[PDB]
């Protein structure tokens, strides 16, 4: 499994929750932004890392990390279909 | 005569380059099937456990993954910082330092290390 | 043999073959000797190697463990 | 109507798509400007500027081509020996490509008549003249204008349809009238217009100069008025193709007449047989086929097959006169042909793909994984089994055990349906020679022969599975399964499940064109060494014959060392030894040219373009210092963008290399 | 390599004359190479070295 | 004793001169119009140009190309008998060293084009500074650019006195550093 | 997804029929059966066109290399049963993969066999 961090510089854009294509993200109320909503990632065991939210990401740099760990890859990380690790 | 060495090669060459590397080969993939297999680089492995735990029960590195550790008197640290915070608290302010290094040091990470779970 | 290169032909360079053997088969046997004790002491080093150091060994391990005098200072000598 | 065709948007540029209406913030929106530019689908406005856009550029192109000719045309009319060449085509070389004298430039233009220098042309337009009965140099100077005025004409039609045709327009979208009129009044009336052509000129022509009148009682007769020669003058009974003409080597050109007229005449009955025929199976494709990428993708694939056609037909099946002895002429006509098929059939697969994610595909997409998997064995299969047979004769003649390799003095693979192929020309038990020249004689096929067409089938197979697994996984795979929403071209998907870069049906054609490549310069070097070894050639008074190679091929062939020996070391010491030789320096030097090329490629095609993005920034730094900022910001070059200048440079570097190395050979040779 | 020198090899022969003589690094036992005849690397029925 | 076979081949000067600074005073040098190489080469120029020419007919325009061919080579051969060859090749030789005042010095070109590239650069620049848009960039004010490239003659003063007068150079506080190395 | 090769009656009952899939066989005995198919087959590509294929034995050497090959995949079907180790082939309460490794050795058995049946045909025929 990756680690897919979210860093206080969020907005409360949106973009990298919708961007995700395992649903991995989701937005969370907050109070550090006008938006008053952070991203947040509970559910990064699913993270294939395609790095989509990293993407949309607008802030000047990315307020959502992912950081490749492939040495730890699972079979939900590396999008197995042929063949069942469970 | 300048051969008669052949004698050695006859059997060590098709021993040393085919015998040994089949051997090792299928040792290998053997070896592969281990629950100890290549425990210094694969995560999750139950050697790694025991030899983390075998480290933790030495004396000297019992504390030894903590960054913090080194204070020798954690207690002093502690009471100075709360008295530099107490001078400098901004106005009805009702943070203490002991809850706020409590909850700095309390943090979100369940996908962290979660490997730690099969062996 | 048949010489390949320019130079070899046209310098008559030759590759002279001892009719002698070398070495006997007992100066052999004896380098395979100790070709056999490194191997095995090499065998024995990988496997140290492999499982590496054990910290735990003080509460199984008879003795009391032993810091040479000269060890001792260079310890205290500084880093 | 045409008050609309306005310059205000010649200025803004860009304006064709709406993505790059932000304005040029970085040099990444040059480089989109120019990908965007054809890409008429996805620029701004309906349906109907699509077709008008796609009808006029097609006419604009038709232009260029006839440009072309028209450009070929008065360099032979005014820039060439031609008149030498008619006089005695088996003394002088055809050239009509003449280079001026500065910077020693001088040396390029070399001896081809006693009063003409120039550089030795190997396109064949010469033998396609005298094949068109042109003789006078006004003869060429009306082809030259006629060419000319069709240019003007069809730059006028493309600048007109792009207003004439409306929103209402719906000409292209009738295909049965497309396909019908196509077919009738092109393939069948225009067929026997030419046989027409040939039988009222050729026929009045070409027997007169090979009468030996190449005075022709230069109007007297030359100018048609010998109706008192019949058009059947010289067949001697006999078959096509059997008997050669003694005098130019090649077919009869009466007979040529008579194949046009009865091809014309085949298809004006085929486009007569299409009021009712079989129908009714292809009527999914009839429907699920009306689309611009896939009717271009089914063309391409078409035309490329049929330039293959034209490659392995223009050389041993002689058409032209003094054509099959012109050597080089030959062997440039095969290998273009050959190059603009493999071109074109990746056009035809690329074009595939973009109909699939724009389309939507047919049946054959659902069991995808059964095809794309017995094609993959196949390629393995093929692929460990042709090439190791090298491999294998390599190994075991390095050994010193020639009695174990594959070759014809030793365990020898019988080329058995080619053997039994004797169906194809099926000619006397002898050859034909026109001057010193072997003009063909027949390829004995033997066990490399065997063996390099294995090469070819595997190549062909490796590249065609590199074009249908492209297609075929274009909308969803198991890897990811929402390709569609990506588009038909983007780097990568990102560095997750493992690593996803190169997923797109642009990055399987980007791979195709580096297999076709590889796949035709095989196919290149087999005709270079076959026909050089086997084929071309002197000839001794006693009958025996002393080809170019000496026969390397069956012997040298057998082994990769032998091709790298015998063809690519022995056969380049024309072009390696070319320096200060007046007609083969330019050789020489575009052989060192496409060398660096495909080294420069290399650059592109091994790095990515996060390192030369940081490069930019460090010098943007020093930049910024001086006060020198540009605002068109500079960015690396795209992914996409970087493997398409590495594959682009790859290929014209070796396509060059391969170019020098046949031709300057060849001129040497003959 | 000390060994190939001293079992395989030509170094008692080299010294005398080493201008035009050519070393030995060690015998060629390949079961790949031609049973019959004698191979370039060898002296007809002698055995197989490489320089 | 014999530098030549002390040295493998190679000859030393074992003279401490100023005037074997030069590049004239040079042993691997001589002057090309008496060296035996440079004769035999331009010889074997000649000779190949003449046998091409004579292979074409007498009255043809070839012929008279040949002829201006052949005129050129003498001329050439001529030209660079003052410039200095090698004692074995026969091939002129350009200096580098700063000489200013030998044949094939590589001091003047190094000039003119030293000039020419501070003239291109510096209207460049000037361009920029004075269309500081991005709209300019890809649509140039031709009047200005033009101007700008007329206006770029006089370089290497007005480069020079922004370079003093601050106002060539930034203070690295004011343009993008690069990347951060640390934070923590 | 079924289709007429691999889903239709006959392809059903062939690859049901197979030694691998026969209802009703011993382990032994499909190992048997396989290893005879193996071992009879893997002689002819040996004793022909092999290095002495041209010697007035040109079998033996066949024999000798074909027994060779159904040594050498019987030994990697050990360590297919030793480290997959299948349980299809155990009946029930055994040591899992006795089935598969009963199968191997047999393979192993017939391989010999078969090599030696082709051998001896070659050389009284
Ligand atoms: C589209 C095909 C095509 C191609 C590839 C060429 C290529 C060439 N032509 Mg050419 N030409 C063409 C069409 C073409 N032409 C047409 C259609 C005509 C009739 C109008 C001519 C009429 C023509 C003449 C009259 C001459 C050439 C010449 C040349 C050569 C030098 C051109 C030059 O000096 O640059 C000029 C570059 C520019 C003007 C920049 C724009 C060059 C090989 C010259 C040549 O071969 O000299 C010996 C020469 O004298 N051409
Ligand atoms: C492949 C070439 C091609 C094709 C398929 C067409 C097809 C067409 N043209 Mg066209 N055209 C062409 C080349 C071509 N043109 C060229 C090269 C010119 C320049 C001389 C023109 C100039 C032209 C004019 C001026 C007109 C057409 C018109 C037409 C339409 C009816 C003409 C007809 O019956 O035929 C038809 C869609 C007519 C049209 O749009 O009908 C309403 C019309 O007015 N064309
Ligand atoms: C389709 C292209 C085409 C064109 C434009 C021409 C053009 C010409 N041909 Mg021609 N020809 C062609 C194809 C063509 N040919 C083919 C494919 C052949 C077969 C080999 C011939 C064989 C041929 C011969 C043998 C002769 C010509 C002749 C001629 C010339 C005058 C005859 C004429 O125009 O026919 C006019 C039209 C007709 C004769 C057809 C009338 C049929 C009537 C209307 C039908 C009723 C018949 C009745 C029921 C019985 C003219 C230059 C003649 C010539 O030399 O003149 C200079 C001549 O003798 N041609
Ligand atoms: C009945 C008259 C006739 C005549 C005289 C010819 C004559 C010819 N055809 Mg042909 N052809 C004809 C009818 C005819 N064709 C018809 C009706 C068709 C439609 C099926 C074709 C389709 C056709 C193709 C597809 C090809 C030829 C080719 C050829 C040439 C090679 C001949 C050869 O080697 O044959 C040996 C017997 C020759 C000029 C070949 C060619 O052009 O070679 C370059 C070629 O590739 N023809
Ligand atoms: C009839 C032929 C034909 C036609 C009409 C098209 C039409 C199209 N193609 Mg296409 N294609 C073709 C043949 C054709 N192609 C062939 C043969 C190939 C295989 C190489 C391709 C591969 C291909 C790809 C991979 C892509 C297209 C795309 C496109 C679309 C936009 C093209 C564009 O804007 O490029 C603008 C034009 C250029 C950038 C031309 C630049 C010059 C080229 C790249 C280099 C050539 C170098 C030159 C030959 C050597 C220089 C000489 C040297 C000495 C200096 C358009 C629908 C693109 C698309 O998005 O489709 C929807 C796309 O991604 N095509
Ligand atoms: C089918 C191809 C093939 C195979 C399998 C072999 C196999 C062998 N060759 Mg060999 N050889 C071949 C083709 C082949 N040869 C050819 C075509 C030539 C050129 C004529 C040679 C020339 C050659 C020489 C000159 C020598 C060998 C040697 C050897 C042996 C070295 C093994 C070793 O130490 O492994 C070690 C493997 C590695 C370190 C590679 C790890 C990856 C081995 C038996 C050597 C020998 O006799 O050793 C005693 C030796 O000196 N070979
Ligand atoms: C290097 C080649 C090789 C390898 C890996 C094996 C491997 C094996 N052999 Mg074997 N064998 C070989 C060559 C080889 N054989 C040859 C050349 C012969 C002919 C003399 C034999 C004759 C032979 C017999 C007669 C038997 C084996 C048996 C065995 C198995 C124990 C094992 C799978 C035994 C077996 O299959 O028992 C299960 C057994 O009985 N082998
Ligand atoms: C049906 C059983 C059978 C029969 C009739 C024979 C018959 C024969 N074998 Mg034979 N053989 C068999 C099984 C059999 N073998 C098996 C299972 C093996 C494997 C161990 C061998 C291994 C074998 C060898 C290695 C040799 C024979 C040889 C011979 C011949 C003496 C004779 C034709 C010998 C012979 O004549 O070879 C040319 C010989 O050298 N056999
Ligand atoms: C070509 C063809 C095909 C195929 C075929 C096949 C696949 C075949 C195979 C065949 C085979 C593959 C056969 C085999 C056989 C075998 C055998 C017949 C064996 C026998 C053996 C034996 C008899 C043995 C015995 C023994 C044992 C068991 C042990 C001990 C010793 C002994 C020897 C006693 C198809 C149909 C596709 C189509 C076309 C035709
Ligand atoms: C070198 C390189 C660059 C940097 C190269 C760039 C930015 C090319 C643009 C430079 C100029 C604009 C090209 C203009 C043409 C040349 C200046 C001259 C070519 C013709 C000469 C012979 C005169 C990338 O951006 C890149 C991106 C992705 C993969 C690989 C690479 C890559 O290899
Ligand atoms: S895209 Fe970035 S800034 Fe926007 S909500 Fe997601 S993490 Fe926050
Ligand atoms: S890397 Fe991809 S899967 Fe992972 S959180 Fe980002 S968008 Fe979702
Ligand atoms: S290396 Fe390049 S192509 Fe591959 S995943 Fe990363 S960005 Fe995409």
């Amino acid at each position: 499994s990756h680690a897919v961090k979210i860093y206080d510089t969020c907005i409360g854009c949106t973009l990298c929750v919708r961007a995700c294509p395992t649903d991995v993200l989701e937005m969370v109320p907050a109070s550090i932004n006008a938006a008053k909503q952070v991203a947040s990632s509970p559910r990064v065991e699913d993270c294939v890392g395609c790095k989509r939210c990293e993407t949309a990401c607008p802030t000047d740099f990315l307020s959502i990390r992912v950081y490749l760990q492939d040495n730890e890859e699972t079979q939900y990380s590396l999008g197995l279909d042929l063949v069942d690790w469970s | 005569k300048y051969g008669d060495q052949r004698k050695f090669a006859a059997v060590l060459v098709p021993l040393t380059t085919l015998v040994f590397p089949a051997v090792a080969m299928g040792m290998f993939v053997l070896y592969s099937f281990q629950e100890d297999a290549f425990w210094r680089i694969v995560p999750g492995t139950k050697r790694a456990r025991e030899l983390d735990e075998a480290w933790r029960e030495h004396p000297l590195f019992a504390n030894s993954k903590d960054p913090l550790d080194g204070l020798i008197n954690p207690d002093d640290y502690e009471k100075g910082l709360e008295e530099a915070w107490e001078r400098a608290k901004p106005a009805g302010s009702t943070v203490t330092v002991k809850d706020k290094l409590k909850q700095l040091s309390k943090q979100n990470n369940p996908h962290w290390e979660s490997w730690r779970a099969m062996s | 043999r048949v010489p390949g290169g320019k130079r070899t032909q046209e310098l008559g360079l030759v590759i002279p073959m001892a009719d002698e053997d070398g070495l006997t088969d007992g100066q052999v046997a004896g380098l395979f000797v100790i070709a056999l004790v490194v191997f095995i002491s090499a065998m024995d080093l990988a496997k140290t190697m492999y499982n590496g150091i054990n910290p735990a060994k003080f509460k199984t391990s008879k003795g009391k463990g032993y810091i040479s005098p000269l060890v001792k200072r260079y310890i205290e000598n500084g880093f | 109507i045409f008050r609309y065709i306005n310059t205000t948007l010649w200025a803004k540029a860009g304006h064709f798509n709406k993505a790059l209406s932000k304005g040029a913030k970085t040099t990444t929106w040059i480089w989109n400007l120019h990908d965007y530019a054809h890409d008429f689908d996805i620029q701004q406005r309906s349906t109907g500027l699509i077709a008008r856009k796609v009808f006029s550029s097609n006419l604009a192109h038709l232009s260029l081509v006839f440009f072309w000719i028209s450009g070929m045309h008065l360099h032979g009319a005014y820039l060439s020996n031609y008149d030498i060449w008619l006089k005695d085509p088996k003394s002088i070389t055809p050239s009509s490509h003449l280079a001026y004298s500065l910077i020693g430039q001088d040396i390029l233009n070399s001896y081809t008549s006693e009063y003409f220098s120039g550089i030795t042309i190997t396109s064949g337009f010469f033998q396609l003249y005298r094949s068109e009965g042109i003789i006078t140099q006004s003869q060429l100077k009306y082809a030259c204008a006629t060419s000319l005025i069709a240019t003007l004409i069809c730059l006028s039609g493309s600048y007109l349809h792009m207003q004439l045709m409306s929103k209402f327009t719906s000409f292209y979208k009738k295909f049965q009238s497309l396909s019908q009129d196509h077919l009738i009044i092109i393939f069948g009336s225009r067929s026997t217009s030419l046989s027409a052509h040939q039988i009222h000129k050729m026929l009045p022509a070409n027997p007169l100069l090979d009468s030996g009148i190449s005075k022709p009682s230069i109007l007297q007769v030359i100018s048609n008025s010998l109706s008192y020669t019949l058009a059947l003058f010289s067949t001697n009974l006999s078959s096509t193709g059997k008997l050669l003409n003694p005098s130019t080597r090649s077919v009869f050109l009466s007979q040529v007449a008579a194949h046009h007229k009865t091809t014309g005449v085949v298809f004006i009955t085929l486009g007569l047989i299409r009021f009712l025929t079989m129908y009714k199976s292809q009527f999914s494709i009839l429907t699920s086929y009306i689309d611009y990428h896939i009717v271009l993708s089914i063309n391409l694939a078409l035309i490329a097959s049929l330039s293959i056609i034209v490659a392995d037909h223009l050389t041993r099946t002689p058409i032209y006169p003094h054509k099959s002895t012109s050597y080089p002429t030959i062997l440039c006509l095969s290998i273009h042909h050959a190059w603009l098929s493999g071109f074109l059939i990746i056009g035809s697969g690329a074009h595939a793909s973009i109909f699939n994610l724009l389309g939507s595909p047919t049946s054959e997409i659902r069991h995808r994984d059964p095809i794309y998997s017995h094609l993959i064995w196949v390629c393995i299969a093929i692929g460990l089994h042709s090439f190791s047979l090298y491999c294998h004769n390599d190994t075991l003649e390095a050994l010193g055990r020639p009695e174990d390799i594959f070759h014809d003095n030793s365990i020898q693979l019988k080329a058995i349906f080619a053997k039994q192929s004797f169906l194809r020309a099926e000619l006397q038990p002898d050859i034909e020679m026109l001057d010193k020249k072997i003009i063909r004689i027949t390829q004995e096929l033997g066990t490399a022969d065997f063996i390099v067409h294995h090469i070819h089938a595997f190549t062909i197979h490796v590249t065609l599975l590199i074009l249908s697994k492209g297609v075929l996984y274009a909308r969803n795979s198991r890897f990811v399964s929402d390709k569609l929403e990506l588009g038909f071209t983007y780097p990568c998907d990102g560095p997750g499940r493992g690593g996803t870069c190169q997923i797109s049906p642009w990055d399987h054609l980007f791979s195709a064109v580096f297999w076709m490549y590889n796949c035709l310069n095989v196919v290149t070097f087999h005709y270079f060494w076959k026909m050089q070894s086997d084929v071309w050639g002197f000839v001794s008074i006693q009958k025996h014959i002393s080809h170019y190679s000496q026969g390397d091929f069956s012997v040298n062939s057998i082994t990769i060392n032998g091709w790298l020996r015998n063809l690519l070391w022995s056969e380049a010491s024309q072009v390696i030894q070319s320096y200060a030789l007046s007609s083969i320096c330019p050789y020489g030097f575009i052989f060192l040219i496409g060398h660096f090329i495909w080294a420069f490629s290399l650059m592109f095609l091994f790095s990515g373009r996060a390192y030369w993005q940081e490069l930019i920034e460090s010098i943007l730094w020093s930049h910024h210092k001086l006060k020198i900022i540009p605002h068109i910001q500079p960015r690396a070059l795209s992914i996409s963008q970087g493997r398409a200048v590495g594959f682009i440079h790859y290929t014209l570097g070796g396509i060059g290399s391969t170019w020098a190395f046949i031709i300057s050979r060849l001129l040497v040779l003959t | 390599n000390l060994y190939h020198i001293a079992s395989n090899a030509n170094y008692s022969l080299w010294v005398k004359n080493p201008i035009p003589s050519m070393p030995i690094a060690h015998n060629i036992w390949d079961p790949h190479f031609t049973n019959s005849t004698s191979t370039p690397y060898s002296h007809t029925i002698i055995t197989t070295i490489l320089i | 004793a014999k530098p030549l076979e002390m040295f493998g081949g190679v000859d030393i000067d074992l003279e401490d001169t100023p005037a074997h600074w030069t590049i004239k005073a040079s042993p691997v040098l001589e002057p090309c119009k008496d060296n035996k190489k440079f004769h035999k080469k331009l010889k074997d120029e000649l000779y190949k140009v003449k046998k091409n020419q004579q292979k074409f007919a007498e009255g043809s325009a070839a012929y008279a190309r040949f002829n201006k061919k052949i005129k050129m080579i003498e001329l050439r051969e001529t030209a660079y008998g003052d410039r200095l060859c090698g004692k074995k090749d026969g091939l002129p030789r350009t200096i580098a060293t700063g000489e200013w005042n030998v044949r094939g010095s590589a001091m003047w070109p190094a000039a003119i084009f030293l000039y020419i590239a501070g003239w291109i650069g510096w209207a460049g620049r000037s361009y920029l500074i004075r269309t500081n848009d991005a709209a300019k960039e890809i649509n140039i004010d031709v009047p200005l650019a033009v101007t700008c490239m007329a206006s770029g003659f006089s370089w290497p003063v007005a480069a020079w006195q922004e370079i003093v007068n601050g106002e060539m150079a930034v203070p690295n506080d004011q343009i993008h550093n690069g990347g951060p190395w640390n934070q923590s | 997804v079924i289709t007429l090769t691999e889903n239709g009656l006959f392809a059903k009952q062939f690859l049901s029929a197979l030694a691998f899939y026969r209802e009703g066989l011993k382990p032994w005995q499909r190992g048997l059966e396989i290893g005879m198919a193996h071992g009879y087959f893997l002689i002819g590509p040996f004793t022909s066109l092999g290095p002495l294929r041209n010697t007035p034995e040109a079998a033996t050497v066949g024999l000798l290399c074909g027994c060779a090959i159904v040594g050498i995949v019987s030994i990697g079907g050990l360590i297919f049963g030793s480290t997959i180790k299948p349980t299809r082939f155990d009946k029930d309460g055994d040591k899992p993969g006795a089935g598969f490794i009963e199968m191997i050795n047999w393979h192993a058995v017939g391989g010999l066999g078969g090599a030696g049946f082709a051998h001896a045909l070659i050389t009284v025929f």
